């Protein structure tokens, strides 16, 4: 029949059509050679603990600093209130509200958490690079892309930035190494 | 009446074998001798330059071409290759970078010129709309060739404006991953670029290709409410040779002053951050894009929740609808409301010269404009922050709503007659 | 005053003899550290900078430090066609190929080289491995000179390079007094060059085009009044 | 006559606000129902395949240069990286790479359909031109294109096919020089290869765009000596949607075979010594440059002084005009024969269906062409140097004195008239 | 007779096993002078081909050479994402990434690998250092076996490779008896995967696409029959 | 004047686009990178005389072959006549006669030259690299792109290839050495 065939026939082209034009659009997805994606082992060794560690992976930078008393008791006294992101978005555990006792660290196979603190060193915002070594107006880090100040443990705090410095699944090797990935 | 005087290919034989491809007639009865009036001030001649910069832009990276090298281990060496060794180098590279920038400054005169005599009212809405499609195309195109030489400020803007596509929720990182190549920049982002930064253009010509067409079909505006008055014609003059000459000695001025700025101040609207290497692990103070995307990176950067004018706490009625998401929105539409403008503005009238209220609105406009500009640059903190918010909510108010209240009481001025104004 | 150089202006085609200076510095005092990978040593014999006499210039890049190969591993003689070699870490700094453009440049490097004094009165003690100057702005400071909101009170901040020179490290053969001052000038002289060698052209080219153009106005200009005149005539 | 039926733009009033850009008016009018006769054989097809693969061409094109890095060390590792990596990879390379093969193949049926149905013939001289000019650009990129992975091949031929610019004296080594960049083959030829080969496709469209405009002024062909009869022309059905779907069919069975060979036997066309990276001190066996330009590497190779009609030894005459410069010449003129054809059939008739010793000519002239095709790729060595010489000069015996021979005595043929052949 | 692979025809996703066999004796054998740059070594676990188990490639990966770095000059432990080594040059040989298509191709690696017997009756001596092979058709041949106008008797030539494996040189896991000529295959079926990985996505897309195409070129034919019947049907 | 200023108006703009198009051409000339073209010094070191020796430089190869005897007596065995290029290409020396005298090479800083022979392994064709190690119909090289076969002293022969192999400007370095330069 004429509307049959005819609409059949525009159907099948269009089919085709389709199933030519998807691979233009799959190239340009992450190729298997970027699919890789896997882990860092990063040695503390003795960088002189209080001032930074920073270390490429992924294509970002995985922040490894260690603790100031002073930056501490600032983050140890911060009520979960007026806290912008409360999630503590480390992954290495759940939703566990974001607390310093959760948000630190693990404790270098010990018993301890207010000494390490390693996130990945990517603003929320728009993904760049926060200044640190104590700057902004709460002892933390600075992005200047676009001014959001993060707090010592890492949580977002005056800017447009949503949430905190997220946490990657990381363990330790035994009291000298870091595990990423 | 629209007088087209084909010619009749009465010339000769030469123009009468021609009668197998007829391109001389195209040329000649239309796009040479196509009637303009005689009212045209020193405004409409920016497209002209607009052409010219195009044409220029093109050749000089076709030349860059056959020495940049897409990868992040030699894409600088390749640009000092080309600074040093080659012949003539310093010279396209200045001449390319800084065209772009005359290029959008042309084009931004090309707009305002528009947006004051009516050319995007009735019956030129194609036009509009063809130009807004050519901006987003062109702007496009500047980003990711600012990105190309793989310095500094390049890796971090190209990071910026794709975290933006990434803002948005569901949809958003799947996006950022397909059009970075990969999670974050790298070597498949530099390819895509190229390669994007390589086609676009004669889209763009293609699409000008339509512009002219267009407002070739449709009588250019005039500086005043009227037209050609076709019914022969004693006013509009021909293009050729009057208002060519015309236009060309103000584009032999536009290139004499662009020329000596390549040969003294070359450098000057650069980022100098941008000829220091790339460091993915640091981040320089006050990325600030470019000077030609500053008014909308302030409109995206302004809405924070950080004003008693905060709309975000408002628009957080909808839990999807962060700030991130409503500044990209913002930035969106205001370009969409400068495309639908042509359907707000209820005015049965035309260029503002004939209505006062419009030339002080539009005056604010423009300094708006330059302020944007200005504010784009400068840091989030106090008092800069109600200021961008006060220009974009301004930017806003006079495309929504000053135009109908205009069209709605506005005509205390006598419109001329006569499109022929032997004053 | 500010000391302006020669190139400062639409003239100045690098007087060559500062640049000999400056190369004469740069190579015994900045090379320890520093490097200059985006520069062929050929250069050294093209106009426009320093027009050394090109035996010189094999036997200096011969005298240089080993860039092995691109094809077969092996520690070549590191012929001219090569770079300057490269300082990269381990108490070392960047690269002055470009260093005179990713700052008005140049009065960077010499009001930078030129200022190292003393620690002032907030913070005599300092820092043990980091020195002081007086115009760098991307230091550390300490936080005695801080004020209430982080800002620095000091003028300049704490940079990782030590003070180059004295006050007469080398001889110049020409015959100059080699104080600190002139070598700043000479060796900030010769990065802009290690920068921007192209510079003169870039002049000679500005002049050429501003008169072509100037001249094709003009006749445009005439050529515009005339069409236009029948119709611009009885107003 | 020449129905071109605007439609009025009576539609309604979506068609009417269409008055401002014609657009919609140009496609039907012209380029849609544009009257073509009934007497189409099979082998009016190939234009669409030809356009259809010049699309896919360019598309595959702009995919791959997303991942392909124009450089002496890392052109063959990133041509790995997309045929391993890339999802769809191989696909798009020998899409890629056989498409070319077909396009070449389709504009030899589409050139010989041409000069059997007097297609060159009055008043069809400007589409003649047209394609031999487009001709020439798409061998140009082809060329530049078989180098971009750096093989061992791409080397040899492009080493050869530039020694040729230099053979020539007094401006041979200086163009040499100019072309490759420098006195032998290195990463400046591959940029400059690379960006030519990105853009003159461009330009190929464009000349495509000349192309459909003057056959759509200039009635299409017709296996007939005979016209439209304009004066209503019950023959001359349209082009949509009868010629467009029988046109359609065609392109589905020759995509079949395509995709089957891409997927069964897409090496087959190729030279595997592509695949060894180069060694510019090491040259392979048997070169072979590739299997559309054959012909004119026989042409070029042929004349050396070593036959007794060898006419080199006739034109050392003149101390400048050796071998070299006389193969180079006879190969130019090999083509540019072909485009003056349409001034040298000194014969008031057409298509050659009537014209009986033409048939014979043309058929052992398509016989020339295999022959050539086939003995490019064979030694220099006896008996095939006697057979490319007796090729070549047929070749060029046809296009210059044959044609004007059969003009004056080719007429015992009883013509056909009324277009409309109802049989 | 030929000795048909699986993969040669419209079918045939290369068999597995075979593929496996041909590493235990790429990785043993060919390894010691060859390399395979263009292969990525997380390709042993795509689908395809040997589909080995991830750990098992990690841990072969880290028993390899070392692959030193591209950004910090330091000798790693050459993760699976980088490439297999490259053996170079003093008694090496090229890279096999590709050989299986720069040659119909892996009957050649077969039928080359199969023949090395002994020089025969034209040049018992044969050469020092070079060895002889019936297939090999790029190598030299002494001035005793060639003809009258330098072209050579002997149906191969002599190559610098040496035999590459005895009678039973190692041994297969699952069970299967070890002689030259499997093993010759098995290397074979492994090289031409390392060049073509993806063959079975080729033919199952070459399937689909012959399908659809002719159902959308018989649905044309129908609906060209239909429309131009009005004007085909009294003649 | 009309005639005057409007053809001078064209003539500046004709003039002004030459000199804007010009560099546009120019810039694909040989860049200064390419213009260094220097010297190289290969080391003979005893590499069983009478086989071959090739080098890289200049992006082409340079051949330098040692002498077989019966090479050699075929080579000084070739009177002018019948030779296609007697020019003895070697730019070490005056344009004197094709001889093998000449044109095998210098002497070690000795006298003796029926024993060496660099020249530029280039086909003077179109460029191809003939291969080497006694082929031919002549006992010499023969290039596989169109069939040109050279001689033992590499004078052409055979072929439409119309001069024999240059021989670029070489001198020894006292008996172990060659300066290609
Ligand atoms: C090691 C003993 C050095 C020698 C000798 C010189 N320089 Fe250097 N320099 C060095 C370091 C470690 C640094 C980094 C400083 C930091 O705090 O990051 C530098 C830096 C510079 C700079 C850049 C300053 C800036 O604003 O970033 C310049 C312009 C510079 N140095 C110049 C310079 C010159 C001209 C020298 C020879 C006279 C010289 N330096 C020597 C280490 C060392
Ligand atoms: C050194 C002891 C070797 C080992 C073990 C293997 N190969 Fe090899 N191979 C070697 C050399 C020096 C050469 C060059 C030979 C020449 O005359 O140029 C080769 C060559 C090959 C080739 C290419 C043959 C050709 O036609 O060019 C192949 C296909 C090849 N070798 C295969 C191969 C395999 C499968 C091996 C493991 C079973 C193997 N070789 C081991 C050196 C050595
Ligand atoms: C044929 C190629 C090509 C075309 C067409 C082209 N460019 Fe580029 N562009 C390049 C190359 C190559 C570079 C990198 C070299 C450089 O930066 O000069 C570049 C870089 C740039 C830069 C950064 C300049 C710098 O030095 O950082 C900008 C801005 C830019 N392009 C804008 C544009 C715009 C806008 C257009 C047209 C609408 C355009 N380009 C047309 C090739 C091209
Ligand atoms: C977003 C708006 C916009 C953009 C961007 C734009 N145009 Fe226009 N253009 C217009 C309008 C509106 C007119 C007026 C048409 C009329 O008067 O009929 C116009 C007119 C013109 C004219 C004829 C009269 C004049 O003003 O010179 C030319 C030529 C022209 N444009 C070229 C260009 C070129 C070339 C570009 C880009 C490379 C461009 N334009 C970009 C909207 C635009
Ligand atoms: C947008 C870019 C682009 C366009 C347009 C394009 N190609 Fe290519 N072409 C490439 C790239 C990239 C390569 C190298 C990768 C490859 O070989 O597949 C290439 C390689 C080739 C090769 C060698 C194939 C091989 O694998 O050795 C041929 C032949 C070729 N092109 C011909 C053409 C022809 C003919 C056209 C159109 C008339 C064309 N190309 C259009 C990008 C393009
Ligand atoms: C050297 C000659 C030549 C070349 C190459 C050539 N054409 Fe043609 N083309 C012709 C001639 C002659 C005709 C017949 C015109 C007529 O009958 O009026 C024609 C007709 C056509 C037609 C309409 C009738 C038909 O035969 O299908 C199309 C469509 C077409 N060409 C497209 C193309 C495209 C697309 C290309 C290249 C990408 C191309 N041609 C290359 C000479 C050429
Ligand atoms: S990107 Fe970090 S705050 Fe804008
Ligand atoms: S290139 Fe050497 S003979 Fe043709």
């Amino acid at each position: 029949r004429r509307d049959f065939l005819y609409h059949a026939t525009a159907a099948t082209g269009v089919v085709v059509t389709g199933a030519a034009v998807w691979p233009l659009i799959n190239q340009m997805n992450a190729s298997a050679d970027v699919k890789a994606m896997a882990s860092i082992f990063v040695d503390v060794s003795a960088v002189e603990v209080g001032t930074q560690l920073t270390v490429k992976w992924r294509g970002k930078p995985v922040f490894i600093r260690r603790r100031d008393e002073k930056d501490i008791e600032l983050a140890r006294s911060v009520p979960l209130g007026a806290l912008r992101d409360t999630s503590a978005e480390n992954a290495n555990k759940p939703g566990a509200e974001a607390t310093d006792e959760n948000r630190t660290l693990p404790a270098f196979d010990g018993t301890n958490t207010g000494e390490w603190l390693v996130m990945l060193g990517v603003c929320t915002h728009l993904g760049c690079v926060p200044m640190g070594d104590k700057s902004g107006d709460f002892g933390g880090w600075f992005c200047p892309c676009h001014g959001s100040h993060y707090d010592s443990a890492g949580r977002i705090r005056k800017g447009p930035a949503p949430r905190n410095l997220d946490i990657p699944v990381a363990a330790f090797v035994d009291e000298t190494t870091i595990k990423l990935g | 009446s629209g007088i087209p005087h084909d010619h009749y290919e009465p010339k000769t034989g030469i123009e009468k074998w021609l009668h197998d491809r007829l391109p001389i007639v195209g040329l000649v009865y239309d796009t040479i001798m196509i009637p303009t009036p005689k009212n045209l001030n020193w405004w409409w001649i920016w497209g002209i330059v607009l052409a010219f910069t195009l044409v220029l832009q093109i050749v000089t990276g076709i030349v860059l071409a056959m020495h940049y090298t897409p990868h992040v281990d030699l894409a600088f060496a390749s640009v000092e290759h080309i600074m040093r060794d080659v012949n003539g180098g310093w010279a396209m590279r200045y001449i390319h970078a800084n065209g772009a920038s005359l290029f959008f400054l042309a084009v931004y005169i090309h707009i305002f010129r528009g947006l004051y005599y009516g050319s995007y009212k009735a019956p030129r809405e194609i036009t509009w709309i063809v130009g807004m499609v050519i901006y987003l195309l062109m702007m496009g195109t500047a980003f990711m060739g600012y990105v190309l030489p793989w310095g500094q400020m390049s890796f971090w803007g190209a990071t910026v404006i794709t975290g933006l596509f990434g803002a948005i929720p569901g949809i958003g990182p799947s996006i950022q991953a397909w059009l970075l190549g990969g999670p974050a920049v790298d070597n498949a982002t530099l390819n895509r670029f190229f390669s994007l930064h390589y086609l676009l253009p004669f889209v763009i010509a293609a699409l000008v290709a339509i512009h002219i067409w267009a407002f070739h079909t449709t009588g250019n505006n005039n500086p005043t409410g009227v037209e050609v008055r076709r019914t022969a014609e004693k006013d509009t003059l021909p293009f050729w040779p009057y208002f060519v000459i015309k236009d060309l000695f103000a584009l032999a001025l536009v290139l004499l002053g662009f020329f000596a700025v390549v040969a003294y101040m070359p450098n000057y609207l650069g980022h100098p951050d941008n000829y220091v290497q790339a460091n993915p692990l640091s981040t320089p103070a006050h990325i600030v894009p470019e000077w030609y995307f500053l008014p909308f990176y302030a409109i995206l950067r302004a809405f924070a929740a950080d004003v008693w004018v905060v709309i975000l706490v408002d628009g957080l009625t909808f839990g999807i609808v962060d700030a991130k998401f409503f500044g990209v929105i913002a930035m969106f539409g205001a370009i969409a409301v400068m495309a639908l403008a042509p359907w707000l503005d209820t005015s049965k009238v035309r260029s503002g010269a004939y209505r006062p209220k419009f030339r002080m609105w539009f005056w604010f406009l423009v300094l708006d404009f330059v302020v944007l500009t200005w504010v784009g640059a400068m840091p989030t903190e106090y008092p800069y922050d109600w200021i961008s918010l006060i220009a974009s909510t301004y930017w806003f108010a006079y495309f929504l709503v000053i135009l109908p209240l205009l069209g709605a009481t506005e005509k205390p001025e006598p419109i001329p007659a006569s499109i022929e104004e032997d004053f | 005053p500010d000391h302006a150089f020669s190139f400062e202006g639409i003239f100045g085609k690098y007087d060559q003899a500062q640049l000999r200076r400056g190369f004469q510095v740069y190579n015994e005092v900045c090379s320890a550290c520093h490097g200059m990978k985006f520069v062929p040593i050929r250069t050294l014999a093209d106009d426009g900078g320093p027009q050394l006499d090109p035996t010189f210039v094999r036997e200096y890049a011969a005298g240089l430090d080993t860039i092995i190969d691109k094809d077969s591993g092996e520690e070549r003689d590191r012929k001219e066609t090569d770079m300057f070699p490269t300082r990269v870490g381990d108490g070392m700094g960047p690269d002055l190929s470009v260093m005179a453009k990713a700052r008005g440049g140049p009065e960077y490097i010499y009001n930078y080289v030129i200022g190292f004094e003393e620690n002032p009165e907030c913070a005599p003690e300092g820092i043990d491995g980091y020195y002081y100057n007086k115009t760098f702005q991307i230091g550390g400071v300490p936080d005695t000179c801080k004020d209430a909101a982080g800002v620095k009170i000091t003028h300049g901040s704490w940079a990782r390079m030590p003070p180059p020179l004295v006050d007469d490290q080398v001889t110049y053969e020409d015959g100059t007094p080699a104080t600190v001052d002139q070598m700043a000038q000479d060796v900030s002289a010769f990065l802009m060059w290690a920068a921007e060698p192209k510079l003169v052209a870039r002049k000679q080219m500005g002049l050429v085009a501003m008169v072509m153009l100037g001249l094709l106005s003009v006749m445009l200009y005439l050529t515009n009044k005339r069409l236009w005149a029948p119709y611009k005539g009885h107003k």
